[PDB]
């Protein structure tokens, strides 16, 4: 079932086809297509572990030892040591439902094992892959329809936030930082909607910081509506904390002037050489006085500077700033309202942004400073300041924070949702059974195994938080069919009851339309190949 | 090479440009046209100046090439086009006309 | 001789054929003791380009001016054979009087 | 002059599409925005441009 | 054999001669058509092949498959490059001509076999395939009325067919009619770099859309961008070549001074410099500014300052397309900066698509160019669609330049098999023989396409044989249907040119492979 083909010629002389055919396999025909099944089944039986509130965390280590707990599904994929071309489809799948909705990135690993596990079935029963690809297709078209039919609309206005709140609490609920839960679930929410533009525009995500740092608790992470700088003060003796400042932002060193191009200065003469030392100590002195005219009270530099400098602008009660970088110039620039200024000759007081606390923190016993830039008049720019009690949950935090923030962005693009944990799966399950029964009998298999892959979500959620799968999936769906309910889910929590718009698990409708898509096309490229051609060469 | 300056002001007085790599082509384009390789960028003279019914860009097959047309049936230097199925049909084939 | 004029201008056949035999390099030549040329403009580079062909020139007008002062007809010929180098510049100045020429020779 | 006949070959439509062309055909492009002229005349430098 | 003392070639040379090397080359033949087999119409499937590297491919196009294999048999590289040749003429039917290659050389292996002298098996092949690209040429569907609606209806069939094999056979309507717009544009060249085809991970097939104008990718914008506005109104574009930093006015530029009043002179003259060309640029009226070489910081916060938008590092084709939608000119100096080299588009914006940042040029009435934003869940997918949507635009490239069609699914080609038989039951007989042959041969398009959609391919083609002989010239596969029906009708056109190619390469490698008798394979040095 290998090597390709191998005849050595009717005449007995040497046939030789393609370059090391010898070392070479290959598949073919049904068994490919099983081979491509069980990979993806394994990998989605992998991943389906980690659905839900009582969902269960996957310890990753990479290369070089390091460890990252996560329930990232994304995030678990990509640090995978994959070899299976399947399962590389499936990391891209997860990465690419990470692009564009930021979340269910676990829940379309799921969904696509259990439509190629439905595959799998009918092919053994004898129907031909691209038939149970179009079947998949008009059965996920349907649902996608069914969403859009059953969908809600919220509000996305900032007077009233408590939807929002409540997806971001949804979102966030699966992860670790569930014990700050609605704390974590306010601050995503307000930093998406400081920096966003109102017409329903874009979010840019460049313009949030999230920096996190050890020590502390879990519960100090907090929403800072300004700046947080890695650096600290240049000079030791300059005051900590500078209050109404007007920070005045610069990208010159405070040096003297070097032009770009190879240029070479003359000294022919001891008057040079007091002409050049006195020109020296005056652009010191001119630069300085440049700064100090505007009436700044900070001054900000991207690339440095010297000790005459520094003793200066200590000297003239002009606390400073250098080295920042690019990003962190450009963040400053946008919270304080201020200009990025290229030289001292073009500085003016109108530049000058304005800050309402500028202040240096210490973090324990551990010598680490950093600045905070707050109180701005009216920052576009935000930061997420995270603590805890080991890098690990920092890191999760950073990622469960980050989907937070996918999916109010999401929200302010379509305001649309549709009630989650199982619910919106069991009734889009139930529209594709119905629409079974008018189509014609040879796609209606494709359509009855498109909606039991529906239905391995509530089946995943249900056995996650211990209880009977197939019982309670069956219940749910028997109350929702007997009364026009499509918000019936699992109740993963034990709350007590199964409606999901009572216990406010909200679901971008964005998010479950993309998921259907994606898993039915992967599902469909799957499905379509038929031949692998590996080099076999078991390379070092 | 074309310089950056030479080819944006040559755009604006509209004027076409062709590189030819090799010398030996710019020879045999000297001869079919009837122009002087010219050292300098001086302005070519009357006798210098080289002659063409057509010269425009096409497309053969998946090709990009330019051509230098004579409407007359006659110059100095006439080619051959070959078309084909295989390169090494082609070159049987240049042999053949060899 | 082994080779022929490098000029594609150039004649093939003379009937009538003065020789000069020279061992007089006419291709450019770099200064021993390393030059290297300062300009302010583009003007400037122009006129230093201009200028820094003037020596070979001077031999090449040299040669010019001996076939014009030999024979003020077209009937006869100049074959130049030179046990050096000689650069296109001064090939096409050559060409252009009708004189064929010949470089590195045994 | 047997060098005064060039050959070009272009793959793709069998040897019966072959044609014979009064000129030079250059597989390559067009540097400049100008990519057809009617009344051509061409200046030809030995010198980059 | 006798060891002669000096032996003629070097040790090592490898000679076949005879029949049993022509037989082993038309079975390499066969061996590379099998692995493009299945690959065939609508009920097609895909090859993922794997390189040394482990970077796997996914396709379904047969040149594209062909080259990925490391074919070395000097008779089967005959196929591949007979595919890569369709491709590049035509670009749709790789799969057809290898298929009929060796659909050709399998009919007359049992001819090769008992001695039949190889001139004669070439004049039947040149002589059928003549009278084949006649019958095309003279049976191919034209309709002369010049009306702009039918053919746009036509352009579009083709296109649908042409991509009713593809993983985007679902969307193929509109894929098709998004192919159709975009060739439309295109102004008298229908050069292929025209039309752009940018590739975006994640998102369904059907969020694809199709610019009027020009997009590209975000290209590392330095500090102080974000201050820029990102959405305008009615901007003029100063497509640019034009480095806008501060540097050494040339690589060779010395500068000596003897003066610190000199020195500080130098200074402000650079920023002068540089200034200069900021405010030449802002004093053109324009509002957004792109080049193909670096801005600097200092000109990206100079244009913030202004409520400018800049974009450095803008690649060759983007700007070339950019010039092309909006009607601009590319300047490598600002010094004449007038109205007429100054784009023009009704909206520009900068937006967020799948996880990256994309500039939009919309809006363009007078654009010549188009690009495509393709969403998909893999690189693969994104790959796999981008090549079956250059195989409908070359399809719609050809229809566009003549607009000859004929019914698929093999009606033509069964059509074909009936007129070569006729011809052939009317000659002495030693041609007849191999003409039959061909004729046979030709049937090999509509079996494999009933063998890939699970069919009995006996029984359809019996009842397409005796349909095509009573009558219908456009009779077909129907592949959903389970059966024959008119192709014509049922919109699978493709253009004639494709046919009568794919017929011509397929002739023309038949022809090659059998005119050789000996293979001689010297040492690898
Ligand atoms: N409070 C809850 N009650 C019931 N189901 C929930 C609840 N919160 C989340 N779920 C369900 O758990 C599933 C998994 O969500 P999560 O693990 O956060 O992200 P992903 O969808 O990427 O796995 C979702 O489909 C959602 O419907
Ligand atoms: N809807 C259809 N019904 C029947 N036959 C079709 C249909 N669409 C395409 N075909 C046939 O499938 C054959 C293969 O086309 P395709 O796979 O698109 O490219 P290639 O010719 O390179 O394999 C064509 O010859 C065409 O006649
Ligand atoms: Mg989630
Ligand atoms: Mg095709």
């Amino acid at each position: 079932a290998s090597m390709g083909t191998l005849a050595f010629d009717e005449y007995g002389r040497p046939f030789l086809i393609i370059k090391d055919q010898d070392r070479k396999s290959r598949l073919m025909g049904l068994e490919a297509l099983k081979s491509h099944i069980m990979a993806a089944k394994a990998v989605a039986n992998t991943m389906r572990t980690s659905l839900g509130p009582n969902g269960l965390d996957k310890m990753m280590v990479d290369k070089d030892g390091d460890v990252t707990v996560t329930n990232d599904g994304a995030t678990i994929l990509s640090m995978m040591d994959v070899d299976h071309q399947i399962a590389k489809l499936m990391v891209e799948l997860s990465k690419s439902q990470d692009d564009e909705i930021g979340d269910g990135t676990t829940g379309v690993v799921v969904l696509a094992g259990a439509l190629l596990e439905e595959a799998e079935q009918l092919l053994d029963r004898g129907i031909h892959p691209i038939r149970i690809a179009d079947g998949y297709e008009q059965a996920a078209r349907v649902a996608i329809e069914h969403l859009d039919k059953i969908s809600d609309s919220v509000l996305v206005d900032i007077k009233d936030t408590e939807p929002l709140i409540q997806t971001a609490k949804t979102t966030l609920g699966s992860k670790v930082v569930n014990s700050c839960h609605r704390q974590m679930a306010e601050i995503a929410v307000n930093a998406v909607l400081t920096v966003a533009d109102m017409e329903r525009r874009d979010v840019d995500f460049e313009l949030i910081k999230v920096e996190g740092k050890v020590g502390g608790r879990l519960e100090d992470t907090k929403l800072i509506k300004g700046v947080i700088v890695d650096k600290d003060f240049s000079h030791p003796q300059m005051p900590k904390k500078v209050e109404d400042a007007k920070i005045a932002i610069l990208t010159c060193p405070f040096e003297p002037p070097k032009p770009k191009t190879k240029h070479k200065l003359d000294v022919t003469s001891v008057e040079d050489y007091k002409a050049l030392q006195k020109y020296e100590k005056e652009k010191f002195e001119e630069m300085i006085q440049q700064i100090k005219e505007t009436g700044a009270n900070l001054a900000i530099c991207q690339w440095g500077f010297d000790d005459e400098a520094n003793h200066l602008l200590l000297q003239n009660n002009l606390p400073a700033v250098r080295w920042v970088g690019g990003p962190e110039i450009e963040l400053i620039a946008i919270a304080t309202g201020g200009r990025i200024v290229p030289r001292f000759s073009e500085l003016t007081a109108e530049k000058l942004g304005f800050a309402g606390l500028v202040q240096e923190i210490s973090f324990g016993t551990t010598k680490d400073k950093m600045l905070v830039i707050e109180q701005c008049k009216n920052s576009r720019a935000v930061t997420i300041f995270i603590r805890g009690g080991n890098k690990m949950i920092i890191e999760e935090a950073k990622r469960s924070l980050h989907d937070a923030l996918c999916v109010i962005r999401n929200l302010i693009r379509d305001n649309r949702v549709v009630y989650g944990g199982g619910a919106a799966e069991i009734s889009c399950a139930l529209a594709v059974s119905q629409e079974a029964d008018k189509c014609p009998t040879l796609e209606q298999y494709a359509m009855r195994a498109f909606a039991d892959a529906l239905e391995v979500i509530p089946m995943a959620l249900s056995e996650n938080s211990g209880m009977n799968p197939i019982q309670t999936m069956t219940e749910v769906r028997a109350r929702q069919v007997k009364e026009m309910n499509p918000a019936l889910g699992i109740d993963c929590l034990h709350k007590g009851t199964n409606d999901m718009k009572q216990q406010h698990v909200i679901e971008t409708l964005i998010g479950k339309k993309q998921q259907i898509s994606l898993a039915t096309q992967m599902v469909r490229m799957i499905l379509k190949i038929d031949d692998i051609r590996k080099p076999g060469e078991s390379e070092e | 090479k074309v310089a950056d300056m030479a080819l944006h002001y040559a755009n604006k007085y509209n004027i076409m440009l062709v590189r030819l790599n090799s010398k030996w082509d710019l020879r045999r384009l000297c001869k079919t046209v009837g122009a002087t390789a010219l050292p300098r960028l001086t302005p070519p003279v009357l006798e210098e100046m080289g002659h063409c019914d057509s010269v425009y860009l096409s497309e053969v097959g998946d090709t990009q090439v330019v051509v230098f047309k004579h409407e007359k049936e006659d110059g100095a230097i006439s080619t051959i086009v070959l078309r084909g199925s295989t390169d090494n049909l082609m070159d049987d084939i240049e042999r053949a006309v060899d | 001789l082994d080779h022929g004029a490098r000029h594609p201008d150039m004649k093939k056949r003379v009937e009538d054929a003065y020789i000069l035999t020279c061992n007089v390099s006419l291709e450019y030549e770099k200064t021993e003791v390393n030059s290297g040329f300062f300009y302010k403009s583009a003007e400037e580079r122009e006129k230093l380009v201009k200028a820094e062909r003037k020596f070979i020139e001077d031999r090449v007008k040299k040669i010019i001016e001996l076939k014009r002062k030999v024979c003020g007809d077209s009937d006869k010929g100049f074959v130049v054979i030179n046990q050096k180098g000689i650069d296109p510049f001064s090939l096409d100045a050559l060409s252009k009087e009708g004189i064929v020429a010949l470089r590195r020779a045994k | 002059n047997v060098d005064n006949i060039r050959v070009c070959k272009i793959l793709g439509s069998g040897i019966s599409s072959s044609s014979v062309l009064h000129g030079m055909v250059f597989k390559k492009e067009t540097e400049g925005d100008v990519t057809s002229v009617k009344d051509a005349k061409i200046a030809v430098y030995s010198c980059p441009f | 054999m006798m060891p002669t003392p000096v032996i003629l070639l070097k040790e090592g040379t490898d000679s076949s001669q005879g029949i049993p090397q022509l037989v082993s080359n038309i079975s390499a033949c066969q061996v590379i058509a099998e692995a493009v087999r299945t690959t065939l119409g609508p009920r097609g499937m895909d090859k993922l092949i794997v390189d040394g590297r482990g970077k796997a491919t996914i396709s379904n196009d047969g040149a594209t498959i062909l080259k990925l294999l490391d074919v070395v048999h000097p008779a089967a590289k005959t196929l591949v490059d007979i595919a890569k040749s369709q491709d590049a003429e035509v670009g749709d039917g790789t799969t057809s001509v290898t298929l009929l290659a060796a659909e050709f050389l399998k009919q007359v292996k049992p001819y090769v076999e008992e001695g039949l002298h190889p001139q004669i098996i070439i004049r039947a092949f040149r002589t059928a395939t003549q009278l084949a690209v006649n019958k095309i040429k003279e049976i191919a569907v034209t309709v002369k009325k010049a009306d702009k609606v039918e053919q746009r209806k036509l352009l579009e069939k083709c296109a649908m067919t042409a991509l009713s094999s593809k993983l985007i056979s679902q969307q193929k309507a509109f894929f098709a009619k998004m192919v159709v717009d975009a060739v439309m544009m295109l102004d008298d060249l229908l050069q292929l770099k025209m039309i752009g085809i940018k590739k975006v991970q994640g998102g369904a097939l059907e969020d694809s859309q199709l610019v009027a104008g020009v997009a590209f990718k975000k290209t590392f914008s330095y500090a102080g961008f974000e201050m820029q506005p990102k959405k305008y109104h009615n901007p003029k574009i100063a497509l640019l070549n034009v480095e806008l930093e501060l540097k050494a006015e040339k690589d060779n530029a010395e500068i000596r001074v003897h003066t610190v009043e000199d020195y500080q002179a130098i200074v402000d003259a650079e920023w002068n410099i540089l200034y200069d060309k900021l405010e030449k640029i802002h004093h053109s009226g324009a509002k957004v500014v792109l080049s193909k070489l670096p801005i600097g910081d200092v000109a990206t916060q100079y244009f913030a300052d202004r409520d400018m938008f800049c974009a450095g590092r803008v690649p060759e084709e983007d700007l070339k397309r950019t010039m092309m939608a909006c009607g601009g000119s590319i300047q490598t100096s600002v010094n004449a900066l007038s109205a007429d080299v100054l784009g023009r588009c009704q909206v520009f914006e900068e937006t967020q698509i799948g996880g990256e940042r994309y500039n939009f040029f919309t809006g363009c009435p007078k654009a010549k160019t188009c690009t495509f934003i393709l969403r998909g869940g893999a690189e693969q997918f994104m790959e796999e669609t981008e090549r079956s949507l250059h195989d409908a635009i070359m399809i719609v490239r050809r229809a566009i330049k003549n607009d000859s069609v004929v019914a698929g699914g093999g009606a033509i080609e069964m059509e074909l098999s009936k007129y070569l038989r006729d011809y052939s039951r009317t000659i002495p007989g030693k041609q007849q023989l191999l003409i039959g042959a061909y004729a046979k041969a030709l049937e090999i398009i509509p079996r494999q396409l009933c063998d890939n959609a699970g069919f009995d391919a006996t029984n359809i083609l019996n009842k397409l044989r005796a349909r095509h002989a009573q009558g219908g010239t456009w009779y077909g596969v129907d592949i959903n249907n389970e059966d024959i029906a008119d192709n014509f009708e049922a919109f699978v056109w493709e253009p004639a040119m494709v046919r009568i190619n794919a017929l011509t390469a397929a002739s023309e490698a038949a022809c090659l492979i059998v005119s050789v008798d000996e293979t001689i394979k010297n040492p690898r040095s």
